């Protein structure tokens, strides 16, 4: 399976991928994917368990948990794959990402209300279930809580950054885990989610599909960075406590180590990487 | 040693916290809440957007929220 990039996706591969999102949503699947990770971002913590974020397994759990959802997607067409949203190149609100005919755009003013695109609420086909409030719209304010998404040159001084992830292991480190996750510095993935606004600032962020798009480019600035540093690998390599070392089983599946998620080449490439 | 408690109306609607770590109710409903290592503060609301103190934490879920009820 290629990952590409969506911006380049053509018109029936967009719809493929729509129909197989609401899909996904209709049967039920799709809102156990927000409970899953609702209940790691609320339970995760620096001082304490934290396996889904704030620690090194932010990028091995969100490769899995990715993969789990592209197979989802892929049970109910095969064509299928998750494409990613290259917010450095695609950075504004114009973007073909956020046309009708693709996520819909952004919320109108007076309620964040997501007003176009096969989402909106007023399809009847985007119930938001899983959340913290009485509102069951998808809503967004692109560009609303902060000024801009990161550019090529910011992603560029992470990639550059040699430590895979440093103790505390939590959002007080420097290396490159946290530095993408954005909890120190110029702030990547986190100042997406801040920018996208609506639920995607939330805890029930995989609410918008764009968090699937969003999380796969993480997922290939991960691989990015590995091919940068080929003598820079996951850490911690053993005995750290609430953390997940190289060779320890994740949560949920229980059965997968990071070790088994760093080579992605096992289960997909991308169109370039 | 936690934050201080609070109490007060902020754009219409009861915000209370209170050391438990730490609590935080928006019209009698919990709003869980997070401390980071550096002292800032998210919630469920706001998750990647860190403010300075649990009653920023709730401010900003009202200012969300806009006049919705949160749910438990």
């Amino acid at each position: 399976t290629v990952r590409k990039n969506q911006a380049t996706l053509t018109a029936d591969e967009k719809r493929r991928f729509v129909a197989a999102v609401l899909e996904l949503k209709r049967s039920g699947r799709y809102d156990e994917f927000v409970r899953t990770h609702n209940e790691f971002i609320m339970s995760d913590t620096d001082s304490g368990e934290r396996t889904g974020h704030r620690s090194p397994s932010f990028l091995p759990w969100h490769r899995r948990f990715l993969l789990d959802f592209e197979q989802a997607l892929q049970s109910v067409d095969s064509s299928v794959t998750l494409p990613y949203w290259d917010w450095s190149a695609d950075r504004t609100v114009r973007a073909s990402l956020w046309a009708p005919d693709f996520l819909g755009g952004t919320g109108r003013s007076t309620d964040g209300r997501v007003m176009d695109g096969p989402f909106a609420a007023s399809t009847g086909n985007w119930p938001i279930n899983v959340r913290v409030d009485s509102r069951t719209y998808l809503r967004r304010s692109l560009g609303g809580s902060v000024a801009e998404l990161p550019t090529r040159a910011e992603v560029e001084s992470v990639l550059a950054i040699s430590a895979y992830d440093l103790p505390p292991y939590n959002s007080a480190s420097e290396g490159f885990r946290n530095h993408l996750e954005g909890w120190r510095g110029v702030n990547l993935h986190n100042r997406v989610h801040v920018w996208v606004g609506g639920q995607m600032a939330t805890g029930v962020s995989p609410n918008d599909p764009v968090f699937w798009l969003h999380h796969a480019y993480v997922d290939k600035l991960w691989a990015e960075w590995q091919r940068r540093h080929p003598d820079s690998a996951y850490v911690p390599t053993g005995g750290t406590p609430d953390v997940v070392d190289l060779n320890e089983t994740m949560k949920p599946w229980n059965t997968v180590r990071p070790a088994d998620l760093l080579d992605h080449t096992a289960y997909y490439t991308f169109d370039a990487l | 040693a936690a934050p201080e408690s609070f109490d007060e109306v902020y754009k219409g609607r009861r915000i209370q916290g209170r050391p438990a770590g730490y609590e935080v109710f928006v019209d009698g409903v919990q709003l869980h809440v997070m401390r980071n290592a550096d002292g800032s503060w998210i919630s469920v609301v706001s998750h990647y957007d860190p403010v300075p103190t649990p009653r920023a934490a709730a401010r900003a879920a009202v200012d969300e929220l806009q006049g919705a009820p949160l749910l438990p």
